[PDB]
């Protein structure tokens, strides 16, 4: 449910899996940190 | 005279041939370094490739000190008026 006043709950259904200057310095490789951070994102949508 | 001249010919070799040596060596890491951070940020090239022509002149002084050298001695040998 979502909160969309203090007087009404909405049902709802969000899709969780599938989803320009500069370039940042990877200390250890990219996909490691990649597939570190997808899985961090998906356990917050979860909890908020 | 004779062991002098053609000796001098070994000298003006050690000069342009030592100068070549590094001067490309030094441009293989300096140009090297200056395409790895060209193709990651194409936007700091226009500073970039100014940054490596202040490197070019203290890379190559010496070298083109060598190679000045190297002519005079080719003809206007010195070491031939001392006998």
């Amino acid at each position: 449910n979502k909160f969309v006043n203090t007087m009404t709950q909405k049902p709802t259904v969000e899709q969780l899996i599938p989803l320009h200057h500069w370039d940042y310095l990877y200390e250890p490789d990219a996909k490691s940190l990649l597939d570190g951070l997808l899985v961090r994102y998906v356990e917050s949508q979860v909890y908020q | 005279m004779e062991t002098v001249v053609g000796l001098t010919a070994i000298a003006v070799a050690l000069l342009i041939g030592l100068g070549a040596l590094g001067t490309a060596i030094g441009f293989g890491l300096l140009g090297g370094k200056f395409l790895e951070g060209a193709a990651r940020q194409p936007e700091m090239v226009p500073m970039l490739q100014v940054k490596m022509f202040i490197v070019a002149g203290l890379l190559d002084a010496v070298t083109m000190i060598g190679v000045g050298i190297a002519l005079f001695f080719t003809f206007a040998n010195p070491f031939v008026g001392q006998i």
